[PDB]
Formats: C-alpha cells, sequence, structure tokens
C-alpha cells in the first residue's frame, strides 16, 4: 500500500551545485520501456 | 489528502520499515510519476486515495486523478536542474548540462547524474521552474556510470 508525502516546492535555485557530464549516446528503447546502448 | 503542487516521495510499508520506492510531481491536481515506481497501483495521500488515470509502460510514465499535465521541453542548449529527492534525504537541486540519447525515432535530452533507485520520478526543471521531464529511466554506459533520459509525457 503506497502513500505519498510532500518533499518540497518545484523551483529553480540560484547557485545550486553544478556537476555531471553531457554524453551523446546511441540508444534503443524496447517495448518494455528499457533503454539499451547501441554499439 | 494533500493536493498542494510540489514534489512528493512515494513510500511503501510492504517491505522492511518504510521504504521510499520513488518520487513524483503534483501539478494542477494530477500526480505524475514513472510507471516502474508504482506499477500502476493506487496511492494513498493521508486519508485520500489517488487512482491511476493514464499510463504507458514503454514511455515509463503514469498520471493519477487526471491526464498528464507536464508539457515543457528541454530547449537543447541550456543547463537544467534535477530536483533530486533521495531516500531519507532532503530535496536538493543539482545543475547540469544534459547530454543526448540518439534513437531511431529522434533525440532525447539525458542527465548524467547517479542517485539511488528510490530517486526515480524526481523532476528535471528549466530556468522558469517548469518540469521538462522525470528522472529515472536510463542506461549504464562503458565506465559504469548511470545516465537517465529526460522523460516527458504528452499533454492531450
Ligand atoms: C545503478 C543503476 C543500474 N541501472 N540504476 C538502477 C535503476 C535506477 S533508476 C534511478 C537510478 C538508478 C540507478
Amino acid at each position: 500500500d503506497m502513500y505519498i508525502e510532500r518533499a518540497g516546492d518545484i523551483t529553480w535555485e540560484k547557485d545550486a551545485e553544478v556537476t555531471g557530464n553531457s554524453p551523446r549516446l546511441d540508444v534503443a528503447l524496447d517495448e518494455s520501456g528499457d533503454f539499451s546502448l547501441v554499439e | 489528502g494533500e493536493t498542494t503542487d510540489g514534489v512528493y516521495r512515494v513510500m511503501t510499508r510492504r517491505l522492511l520499515g518504510s521504504t521510499q520506492v520513488g518520487v513524483g510531481v503534483m501539478q494542477e491536481g494530477v500526480f505524475h510519476t514513472m510507471w516502474h515506481v508504482t506499477k500502476g497501483a493506487a496511492l494513498r495521500s493521508g486519508e485520500g486515495r489517488l487512482d491511476p488515470y493514464w499510463g504507458d509502460v514503454k514511455q515509463d510514465l503514469v498520471s493519477y486523478c487526471g491526464p498528464w499535465k507536464l508539457d515543457a521541453a528541454w530547449d537543447g542548449l541550456s543547463e537544467v536542474q534535477l530536483l533530486a529527492v533521495p531516500p531519507g534525504e532532503r530535496a536538493k537541486n543539482i545543475q547540469t548540462l544534459p547530454g543526448i540519447f540518439k534513437t531511431k525515432d529522434g533525440d532525447i535530452g539525458a542527465v548524467a547524474l547517479d542517485y539511488p533507485a528510490g530517486t526515480s520520478g524526481s523532476p528535471i526543471l528549466d530556468k522558469c521552474g517548469r518540469v521538462i521531464g522525470l528522472y529515472g529511466n536510463g542506461v549504464v554506459i562503458k565506465n559504469g556510470s548511470y545516465v537517465s533520459a529526460i522523460t516527458q509525457g504528452k499533454r492531450e
């Protein structure tokens, strides 16, 4: 039995921590909604 | 129950203690999350019940109480923020420049940030605070790192 609990507002925050790269990937999406890498 | 717009944790008491299985967005009276978080089950909000209204396994999305309301899109150029809501931890904004998933049916933005599975459904936002998609359906690349699609629904 699942339940929900509020965790915050949805707002852009100035000076948030900035990280993560920006990879360009060839992918395939199957009928079950799973993504896989195409090589 | 609580109908205020915002980001919410999705919890279950079926396992050990109270476990966070995902996250979602309440907007215009509709609850939005990824299909793999709830498997399309009904949800509770206080003494109230939220019933599924639309869902699609291939898109990995589901809406409750009404049709999918989120229609903003990544502009393809700007940094975005993941409003990460990890299990047992405070909501935190992380800014990043999305990468791209290139598919046979078109290109999708993707965010290279790694959080626990219970963070699935956390919203990705643009500089106006609009939700451009949900985090949590993606792939594991060569170096073992996780990259999530920016998954967005269609507003009918
Ligand atoms: C470690 C990787 C393995 N694919 N995963 C599991 C599934 C999800 S949904 C959000 C984050 C994660 C992290």
